[PDB]
RNA sequence: AUUGUACACGGCCGAAU
DNA sequence: ATTCGGCCGTGTACAAT
């Protein structure tokens, strides 16, 4: 007999110039970028991007290019360049290595790799030298050849642009009804052992922006990388901004679980503590912990009209600390609804508060409402992870990072590559 | 409209009081049956209640915590023919071999495995919970082995016979292979189905027999209000 | 690795005292 | 220590504009 709540309808993308785009319509949002350019336009020093490979007068990767030309010239916006090919002809990673080599020294801005087969080792550990140089995006023959270019060749572009420093969307969500500071949390277990990373996000215009990245932390230093960054985050939202924390400090924790006490709550009890014997943030402080999980025994038959699943927005618990939420409605396509399989919705729980029990209901769903509004705003394809940006971004980190290591390949961070914020690198 | 049917499944009734002997903690303590650890104490609910004789209010605090495991245990005595527990604890184990004469059924057999969880809300309320698994076994061998397992092996053509027969009787996609409409729907039709016919009573609800009283389960999802507030 | 959504396995990590 | 809830990896497929 519970009760579920819905966002009010909202939460239109903005690609900057002003913008009207939908969400969960991809050809709404690649119409509205071909008409009207990205966010931020990511013009470099070298309008020039290559893309390099081993097929030689292959029809498909010519196809490719002509593609990349008349998509990223005119949906893009990337204007003034021109689509240059680099051979390796040797699939060893130190041939390919070699090759991009001669676009570097070329300077082209844009890397648009090509493998040929479906290779972990290789495809990580050259990842890890042309992603902490230049904004490139790893991709694979085998897998190109099979589905259509086009639904390919889109999100390929997107995840470019959004690679190239620039932003390819942003979300209209009000400096108002959301936390001013998130230190979202995500993880990737490998060899059964938790690493965590941190997005953090500071309000730098006034909208929800991911404005720097943290790298992979140990569970044993998970703390004290979470009290650092509770600092952190403060420090720089002053810098940025002279605004004060009136709203809320709140987390996003995936792939742990925080505790009630003796744990992350108290290390953020004692932490804003801290922060507000210094003046930095406002008495009326909220810490407003979190967790989020995607995988449970739950499911949800949506309105039989919506493929019977549920909206776009829905809180179902109250008075308890779970909840629910649906975020992957069917795409709206032509003629109706994508056809789709059935879904699993995330569910939040607020491990730990401290609204004292006044307006409680109020601050529930002023969280709610954000990570609704937070998870859209990823940028790895015209499709969203049904995870916060501050969940799906830290789990991207940590499964790169991770994957780089285990290989040891070429080290990447994004503490001491200072370039490396404010420009998806681990997508 | 407006409704989210939540996979939970109410318990309409259930005993005011529970009779619980609640027993100072032991430290030989096996899991068993009809006995719940919550806090650092022993409650022997239901079978076995002949030292302390105590009764546990609806109000008390112990009483959401040592319920769950009395209605799982009470849940794990009626269960129909076919269907066979695996495994008690936590969640029940409720598995159930297919026979459907799905294409390459001599070779690969599938398993419909339910499983059975309980939720409690506002401490006035409760629910039963359904989740669905099927469990890909080698009839020859009966063994858990995977799609990309078996590639070449037990027949290269073979995944896509499995692949699409499981997603056909998990009810996310067609009996072909493609998409179809109501996958949502047939996802909990199947659910509701196989507990209903899983717990022994094809009626709509099943009136099981507890030491206390009587618990009555509407086997069907519990409804969600469109309350706005 | 265009993205997701699912899926099945393998291994499981942690909430509450 | 138990109860109880998840939880993320590697490979099949499916389909969007």
């Amino acid at each position: 007999m519970m009760e579920y709540k819905i966002v009010e309808n909202g939460l239109t993308y903005r690609i900057g110039n002003g913008a009207s785009v939908p969400i969960s319509n991809t050809g709404e949002l690649i119409k509205g970028l071909r008409n009207y350019g990205p966010y931020e336009v990511p013009s470099l020093k070298y309008n020039q991007i290559a893309l390099i490979h081993n097929n030689q007068f292959s029809s498909l990767i010519n196809q490719l290019k002509s593609q990349i030309s008349s998509k990223i010239d005119e949906v893009w916006h990337i204007h003034n360049i021109n689509i240059s090919e680099f051979i390796y002809d040797s699939p060893h990673f130190d041939s390919i290595k070699s090759q991009v080599d001669n676009a570097i020294d070329t300077g082209v801005d844009g890397i648009m790799l090509v493998l040929p087969e479906y290779n972990t080792p290789l495809y990580y550990k050259l990842k890890s030298y042309l992603i902490n140089s230049i904004p490139s995006q790893f991709m694979r023959y085998d897998i190109l050849s099979n589905r259509n270019l086009t639904f390919y060749v889109d999100n390929l572009l997107v995840q470019f642009v959004s690679k190239l420093g620039g932003k390819p969307w942003i979300l209209n969500v009000d400096p108002e009804k959301g936390s001013d500071i998130i230190i979202g949390t995500g993880a990737t277990r490998i060899d059964n052992v938790n690493l965590f990373c941190f997005a953090m996000v500071f309000k730098k215009d006034g909208t929800m922006l991911w404005n720097e990245i943290s790298p992979i932390v140990t569970s044993s230093e998970y703390l004290t990388y979470l009290k650092s960054t509770i600092k952190k985050v403060v420090y720089g939202f002053k810098k940025s901004n002279p605004d004060w924390d009136v709203e809320k400090l709140t987390l996003h924790v995936s792939g742990k679980r925080p505790k009630m006490k003796d744990g992350e709550t108290k290390i953020l009890k004692e932490t804003v503590e801290e922060l507000k014997k210094q003046e930095m943030v406002s008495r009326d402080v909220k810490y407003a912990i979190l967790h989020l999980n995607e995988t449970h025994p739950f499911w949800v038959m949506g309105d039989p009209n919506n493929r019977f699943h549920p909206y776009e927005g829905t809180k179902v618990k109250l008075s308890s600390k779970r909840y629910l939420l649906t975020l992957l409605q069917p795409y709206l396509k032509r003629n109706g609804l994508e056809m789709v399989t059935p879904i699993k919705p995330l569910s939040v729980e607020i491990v730990s508060d401290n609204w004292t029990s006044e307006e409680y209901y109020h601050n529930v769903h002023e969280i709610l409402d954000e990570i609704y509004y937070l998870s859209k705003m990823n940028w790895r394809g015209f499709r969203s992870r049904n995870l916060p940006v501050t969940v799906n971004y830290p789990k991207l980190v940590a499964g790169i990072i991770a994957n780089v290591n285990r290989y040891g390949g070429y080290p990447i961070n994004p503490e001491g590559n200072r370039s490396l914020q404010t420009n998806p690198w681990f997508l | 409209s407006g409704i989210l049917y939540i996979n939970i499944y109410p318990i309409v009734n259930y005993p005011e009081t529970i009779k619980v002997s609640a027993i100072p903690y032991y430290e030989e303590f096996l899991p068993g049956k009809w006995k719940k650890r919550i806090g650092d104490l022993i409650y022997l609910y239901g079978y076995g209640i002949e030292n302390e004789f105590d009764e546990i209010d609806n109000s008390n605090a112990l009483f959401g915590k040592i319920f769950r495991k009395y209605l799982l245990d009470i849940l794990s005595e009626n269960i129909a023919t076919p269907w066979q527990l695996k495994e008690l604890g936590s969640t029940l184990r409720l598995v159930k071999e297919i026979t459907e004469n799905y294409e390459f059924s001599n070779i690969i057999k599938l398993q419909y495995e339910l499983i059975i969880n309980v939720h409690h809300w506002q401490n006035t309320n409760f629910g039963i919970i359904v989740d669905l698994k099927i469990n890909i076994l080698d009839r020859e061998n009966n063994q858990r082995i995977s799609y990309t397992k078996i590639k070449d092996k037990y027949g290269e053509s073979v995944k896509k016979k499995i692949w699409v027969s499981v997603q056909a009787f998990h009810r996310h996609l067609t009996p072909e292979g493609k998409k179809y409409a109501t996958a949502m729907r047939d996802k909990f039709n199947l659910l509701t189905g196989l507990l209903k016919e899983a717990f022994g009573s094809s009626e709509d609800e099943k009136t099981f027999s507890t030491p206390d009283g009587e618990i009555k389960i509407v086997f069907k999802p519990l409804e969600i209000v469109e309350v706005s507030n």
